Parts: structure tokens; sequence; C-alpha cells
């Protein structure tokens, strides 16, 4: 019922391989709509979903300006943080930056997000209130000082609780016939002998959306994790998602096991048995 | 859209 | 930090021999972002191979989907080869249509 908009930035230094690469993606929920790459030919903020193409060239200008600028400042933060932790000119390092907002079915603002990582670790982040910065390490407090007195958190709260939610609602209302759809998972089972006395019962949930889903095995009515394998949710490459869960069971006892599927696009949770 | 916030660390 | 990629080779739809389909290699949970992903048909690299745009989950680890349109057959063996700094030797995962 709820919805979310999230932007992800990544910048990687490649000393000797060239000048730092910058990649930026924007998702509404589990649906990407925009992308940008520094190694890209067009070097333009491109569309990735049909329902966002309906924006005047000023959109595609403003966003492009912003992403280019952010790429440059990221280029700065690279050498900056390379100075902080005293890192060689040689080493390759990564800056990741995630931010965005959440809304209910009501469209009401629910929560804001801004986190910043260096080399894959939390470097700094913004709390719920969108007022106070939290720094993970020593050198991060320096940055926090630079942003505490620059009223940066104010700019962030002004953007997130305002413009972000606005454009989120707009995107939702626009793409409604794709963004507010709920593809129910087509489910089925497979069954393969493993030993002379055992078999695998694999429970399949395909072609669903959104990715959020729950698959569980039950022995005679009580859950099992013993002898079970659960794979991470994966994209089909069409906008839908796939997932499965398998359990190794004794031969002839497949009737005792029950697979359970839960997903928003389902009125009532399914129960599959072999 | 995106943000205009640009500030070094 | 360095997390190794998790790899999944699968098809967009259950494997029906002689029908148009998509072969997918999904790599995720890795860091850093310098990764190479190739698709092999009976051992040989596949040319026209596209990938999704780079992105990362809440735990900061990256994920990517490399895909190519193909038509499965009885004899044709497909695989995904992953080249990442966490791997001394590039990891080669055969496609298993049952999974």
């Amino acid at each position: 019922g709820s919805h979310s908009m999230r932007y992800f930035y990544t910048s990687m230094s490649r000393p000797g391989r060239g000048e730092p690469r910058f990649i930026a993606v924007g998702y509404v929920d589990d649906t990407q709509f925009v992308r940008f790459d520094s190694d890209a030919a067009s070097q333009r903020m491109e569309p990735r979903a049909p329902w966002i193409e309906q924006e005047g060239p000023e959109y595609w200008d403003r966003n492009t300006r912003n992403v280019k600028a952010q790429s440059q400042t990221d280029r700065v933060d690279l050498g900056t943080l390379r100075g902080y932790y005293n890192q060689s000119e040689a080493g390759s390092h990564t800056i990741q930056r995630m931010y965005g907002c959440d809304v209910g079915p009501d469209g009401r603002f629910l929560r804001g997000y801004h986190q910043y990582a260096y080399d894959g670790k939390d470097y700094i982040a913004l709390k719920e209130d969108l007022r106070s910065w939290t720094a993970a390490d020593m050198a991060a407090q320096t940055t926090k000082h630079k942003w505490e007195a620059a009223h940066v958190a104010e700019q962030w709260r002004a953007y997130l609780e305002g413009t972000c939610v606005e454009w989120l609602r707009r995107y939702l209302e626009n793409g409604k016939e794709t963004l507010q759809r709920t593809d129910a998972p087509k489910t089925h089972m497979t069954h393969h002998a493993v030993s002379d006395h055992e078999a695998t019962l694999r429970c399949w949930a395909l072609s669903f959306y959104p990715a959020e889903i729950t698959l569980t095995w039950q022995r005679d009515g009580e859950d099992q994790t013993q002898d079970t394998e659960l794979v991470e949710t994966r994209p089909a490459g069409d906008g839908t998602f796939q997932k499965w869960v398998a359990v190794v069971v004794p031969s002839g006892q497949e009737q005792r096991y029950t697979c359970h599927v839960q997903h928003e696009g389902l009125p009532k949770p399914l129960t599959l048995k072999w | 859209t995106l943000t205009s916030c640009n500030t070094s660390v | 930090i360095q997390r190794t990629p998790k790899i999944q080779v699968y098809s967009r739809h259950p494997a029906e021999n002689g029908k148009s389909n998509f072969l997918n290699c999904y790599v995720s949970g890795f860091h850093p972002s310098d990764i190479e992903v190739d698709l092999l048909k009976n051992g040989e690299r596949i040319e026209k191979v596209e990938h999704s745009d780079l992105s990362f989950s809440k735990d900061w680890s990256f994920y990517l989907l490399y895909y190519t349109e193909f038509t499965p057959t009885e004899k044709d063996e497909y695989a995904c080869r992953v080249n990442h700094v966490t791997l001394s030797q590039p990891k080669i995962v055969k496609w298993d249509r049952d999974m």
C-alpha cells in the first residue's frame, strides 16, 4: 500500500585507469526511472521508464545540471577523504550516497533518508528528525562540523519533506497503471530425487511485483528451516521478480510438507503441496 | 526530480 | 571491506527448448563495484550482453543483472563467469534450469 522514492549515487576512483566514475540511479519502489553514467556517451540524465518521459526539456536540463555538479563535488570528496584517512594516491576508493522519502497510501509524508558511505562502511547519516547528523568514526566528525555550521541539514529537510514527496506523488499518479499494479506471483512446484531415500521440494514464486514477498516451508504444520535453502529475490528483467525456497525431505513424505506464499498482490496467502 | 544540494565533506 | 558476490544463473521464464527467452546472471552482495560479468555458451563468451544500471542494497553492497536474449536447446550449455577482486580465479557458474 505504501510507496517510496530512492536515489543512489556511486563514485569510484580509478587511479591509472582514469578519472573517477560516477553513476546515479533513481527508483520509485522497485522500479528504476532515471539513470546517469560518467562514462556514458550522451552524458544526459536519461529516462529508464516510459512514464517519466512526459517531462519538458527543462526537466532533463535541471536534472542533468544537478547530476553533473554532484559528480564534480563527489570528485572533490574523493581526494578529500583520501586526505582524511591519509590514503595513498594509488588506492581505489568508493563513495556511496543514498537518499529519499516514503509515503503511505494516503500520500502523507512518512519518513526521510540520507546516508553516506565511504569504502562500503557507514561514514555519516541523517536521523529521522532530518536535523541531527550521526557520524560513525573520528574523521567523520570533521565533516559533521563542516555541515553543522553550514546549515546543510536544513537544506536536506527542505528538499526531502517538500520537493521529494511532491515529485514522488506526481510520479505515482502519472505511472499509476504500472506503479500501482500488484502482480501476483505465479507459483508452482518442482521435485527432484537426491538420494535413494531423499528428494528436494522446490517451491517457485515467479513474475511478481513488488519484490517484497515471503516463502516458507512447514513440516506437518510447523515451520522448518532445517534442510532448507532460500535464495535472495532476483529480477526477471521485465520489471517482475522471482524467488524460490527448497527443502530436502525423506522420500515418500512429500505430503507432510506445505509451502506458503505471501505477497501484497494476493488476497489470501497461497498454500502449495506436492 | 533531483536535488540541488552540493556541499563538500 | 570486501564482500564476495553471490551469483545466480537463471532464465526469465522456465526453460522451454526452442522458445525465445532471456538468460540472466544476477550478481549481488559484493563490494567494491569493480566487477566483470560474462555469459558463456558452451565455453565461449557471448557478444551482445547487456546489464542493468549499477545500484546497491541497504547494506551498501552492489547488485547487477546481466542479461542476453537467447533460445535454449537440449545440448547447449550456458554459464556465467564473474571477475571480481575477491576472486583469485574468476568464478564460473553453470546454468541449471531446475534452479
